[PDB]
């Protein structure tokens, strides 16, 4: 009954934004933390940080502090990263989990994933 | 910090085998809050233990955490051939999290 449904695949062009979605449906979105995370081939998991969707308090990675954006959109209960000044590196898969946060903390439920692919036009 | 694990494990239906996770700076401990969480093929995840030893709902009772020596450890007693997958753990330190590198754990 929980689910969590991210956008479809992207493509965007090098030095512009991307706005990635995260649907959370089946619980009360405001009750669990959502973390967005980064794969890449060969690269494991890479951590992005985390949302509180109630007061959407944010916790990052340093390393993308500069790079991703973090809100949430209580009505709708969607979890959202915006990712700006895009390059190749940014190429991968970014994935929504959520997390309970009371006396642990722990991920359950994590998002299908979506694929983002940072291209030049030619 | 880098977070180590084996890079790959191979177990026979019905074993038990147990996952490491390494931490570069020392010792792992509780203040670390150990995860571990699942990959299946077609980008399936599934969060399976946090806070060292806590598991999350629904998750099947094989699978256990705790701290072996210097070292957060997955424990999965009697191993099922849909366990075959990429574990990841990951590890808190005092402001972000650092995942491992994963273990491909192969069910023979
Ligand atoms: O302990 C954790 C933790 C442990 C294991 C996986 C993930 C997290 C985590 O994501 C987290 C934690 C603590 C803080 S706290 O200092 O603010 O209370 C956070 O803000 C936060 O985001
Ligand atoms: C839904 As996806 C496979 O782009 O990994
Ligand atoms: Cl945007
Ligand atoms: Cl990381
Ligand atoms: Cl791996
Ligand atoms: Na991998
Ligand atoms: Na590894």
């Amino acid at each position: 009954e929980v689910q969590l449904q991210q956008s479809g695949a992207e493509l965007v062009k090098p030095g512009a934004s991307v706005k990635l979605s995260c649907k959370a449906s089946g619980y009360t979105f405001t009750s669990y933390w959502m973390h967005w995370v980064k794969q890449r081939p060969g690269r494991g998991l890479e951590w992005i940080g985390r949302i509180d969707p109630n007061g959407g308090g944010t916790k990052y990675n340093e390393k993308f502090k500069s790079k991703a954006t973090l809100t949430v959109d209580k009505p709708s209960s969607t979890a959202y990263m915006q990712l700006s000044s895009l390059t190749s590196e940014d190429s991968a898969v970014y994935y929504c989990a959520r997390m309970w946060y009371y006396g642990t903390y722990y991920f359950d439920y994590w998002g299908q994933g979506t694929t983002l692919t940072v291209s030049s036009a030619a | 910090a880098v977070v180590t694990q084996e890079s790959a494990l191979t177990t026979s239906p019905g074993e038990t085998v147990t996952l490491t996770c390494r931490s570069s700076t020392g010792a792992v401990t509780t203040s670390n809050y150990a995860n571990w969480v699942q990959e299946k093929p077609d980008h399936l995840f599934t969060g399976l233990i946090g806070g060292t030893n806590n598991r999350a709902p629904g998750v099947p009772a094989r699978f256990s955490g705790s701290l072996i020596g210097n070292k957060a450890a997955l424990t999965i007693t009697g191993a099922q051939t849909e366990d075959e997958a990429i574990y990841f753990c990951a590890l808190w330190y005092s402001n972000h999290l650092v995942f491992g590198g994963g273990t491909k754990l192969t069910v023979l």
